Protein backbone atom coordinates (compact mmCIF):
# COMPACT_ATOMS: atom_id res chain seq x y z
CA UNK A 1 0.00 0.00 0.00
CA UNK A 2 0.95 3.33 -0.79
CA UNK A 3 0.40 6.68 0.93
CA UNK A 4 1.60 9.81 -1.19
CA UNK A 5 0.67 13.56 -1.06
CA UNK A 6 0.14 15.15 -4.55
CA UNK A 7 3.87 16.67 -4.75
CA UNK A 8 5.42 13.49 -4.15
CA UNK A 9 5.70 12.13 -7.81
CA UNK A 10 5.94 13.89 -10.66
CA UNK A 11 4.45 12.62 -14.46
CA UNK A 12 5.47 14.44 -17.43
CA UNK A 13 4.19 13.41 -21.59
CA UNK A 14 5.67 14.76 -24.70
CA UNK A 15 4.28 13.80 -27.77
CA UNK A 16 6.78 13.52 -30.48
CA UNK A 17 6.38 14.97 -33.91
CA UNK A 18 5.95 14.01 -37.36
CA UNK A 19 8.09 14.57 -39.37
CA UNK A 20 8.69 16.03 -42.92
CA UNK A 21 9.24 12.56 -44.47
CA UNK A 22 6.58 10.60 -42.79
CA UNK A 23 2.77 10.47 -44.62
CA UNK A 24 1.00 12.65 -42.08
CA UNK A 25 -0.94 10.52 -39.30
CA UNK A 26 -3.11 10.43 -36.91
CA UNK A 27 -3.25 11.23 -32.94
CA UNK A 28 -4.78 9.18 -30.29
CA UNK A 29 -5.40 9.82 -26.61
CA UNK A 30 -4.56 7.49 -23.60
CA UNK A 31 -5.74 8.57 -19.68
CA UNK A 32 -5.54 11.70 -21.39
CA UNK A 33 -1.77 11.55 -23.06
CA UNK A 34 -1.61 12.36 -26.55
CA UNK A 35 0.10 9.54 -28.65
CA UNK A 36 1.60 9.91 -31.89
CA UNK A 37 0.73 7.74 -34.44
CA UNK A 38 2.68 7.00 -37.50
CA UNK A 39 2.46 4.42 -40.71
CA UNK A 40 5.39 3.19 -42.94
CA UNK A 41 5.03 1.05 -45.82
CA UNK A 42 7.75 -1.63 -46.26
CA UNK A 43 7.90 -2.70 -49.84
CA UNK A 44 11.30 -4.83 -48.99
CA UNK A 45 8.61 -6.72 -46.84
CA UNK A 46 5.45 -6.00 -48.99
CA UNK A 47 3.42 -4.98 -45.84
CA UNK A 48 2.82 -1.63 -43.69
CA UNK A 49 3.81 -1.02 -40.10
CA UNK A 50 2.35 1.21 -37.64
CA UNK A 51 4.19 2.70 -34.49
CA UNK A 52 1.85 4.56 -31.68
CA UNK A 53 4.67 6.20 -29.03
CA UNK A 54 4.94 9.08 -26.38
CA UNK B 1 6.00 -12.43 -62.58
CA UNK B 2 3.96 -14.52 -59.96
CA UNK B 3 4.47 -15.28 -56.08
CA UNK B 4 2.35 -17.53 -53.87
CA UNK B 5 0.24 -15.86 -51.14
CA UNK B 6 1.31 -15.73 -47.94
CA UNK B 7 5.07 -16.62 -48.54
CA UNK B 8 7.18 -16.10 -45.98
CA UNK B 9 9.84 -14.41 -48.18
CA UNK B 10 8.53 -11.10 -49.84
CA UNK B 11 11.11 -10.77 -52.42
CA UNK B 12 10.12 -9.65 -56.05
CA UNK B 13 11.54 -10.24 -59.12
CA UNK B 14 12.92 -6.78 -60.48
CA UNK B 15 11.15 -6.49 -63.98
CA UNK B 16 14.10 -4.91 -66.71
CA UNK B 17 13.23 -2.50 -69.54
CA UNK B 18 15.38 -2.82 -72.24
CA UNK B 19 14.65 -1.23 -75.88
CA UNK B 20 16.40 -2.29 -78.89
CA UNK B 21 17.65 -0.79 -81.95
CA UNK B 22 18.95 -1.49 -85.62
CA UNK B 23 19.81 0.68 -88.45
CA UNK B 24 19.15 1.99 -92.19
CA UNK B 25 21.75 2.90 -94.60
CA UNK B 26 21.87 4.71 -98.12
CA UNK B 27 23.96 1.82 -100.33
CA UNK B 28 23.44 2.05 -103.65
CA UNK B 29 23.83 4.43 -106.77
CA UNK B 30 21.36 4.04 -109.68
CA UNK B 31 22.73 5.98 -112.84
CA UNK B 32 22.30 5.65 -116.99
CA UNK B 33 25.02 7.09 -118.67
CA UNK B 34 25.27 8.04 -122.19
CA UNK B 35 28.08 9.52 -124.11
CA UNK B 36 27.62 10.79 -128.13
CA UNK B 37 30.06 12.02 -130.26
CA UNK B 38 29.52 15.69 -131.55
CA UNK B 39 28.50 13.90 -135.48
CA UNK B 40 26.02 11.93 -133.52
CA UNK B 41 24.38 14.86 -131.59
CA UNK B 42 24.30 16.99 -135.06
CA UNK B 43 23.58 14.64 -137.52
CA UNK B 44 21.81 11.25 -136.07
CA UNK B 45 20.26 12.68 -132.62
CA UNK B 46 16.73 14.41 -134.05
CA UNK B 47 14.70 14.60 -130.72
CA UNK B 48 16.76 14.56 -127.59
CA UNK B 49 13.74 14.30 -125.54
CA UNK B 50 12.06 10.74 -127.24
CA UNK B 51 15.33 9.64 -128.42
CA UNK B 52 17.84 9.71 -125.18
CA UNK B 53 16.14 11.56 -121.76
CA UNK B 54 12.77 8.81 -121.89
CA UNK B 55 14.80 5.71 -122.99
Amino acid sequence: AYLWHRTAFILAYRTPVVPEGAKAGASFSANGVALRWLADYDYSQLGDRTLLDV
Amino acid sequence: NRRDLRDPDRTVIASELVEHSFGVTLDKHVYAALKFTDEQRTLDIRDYTKQVLMP
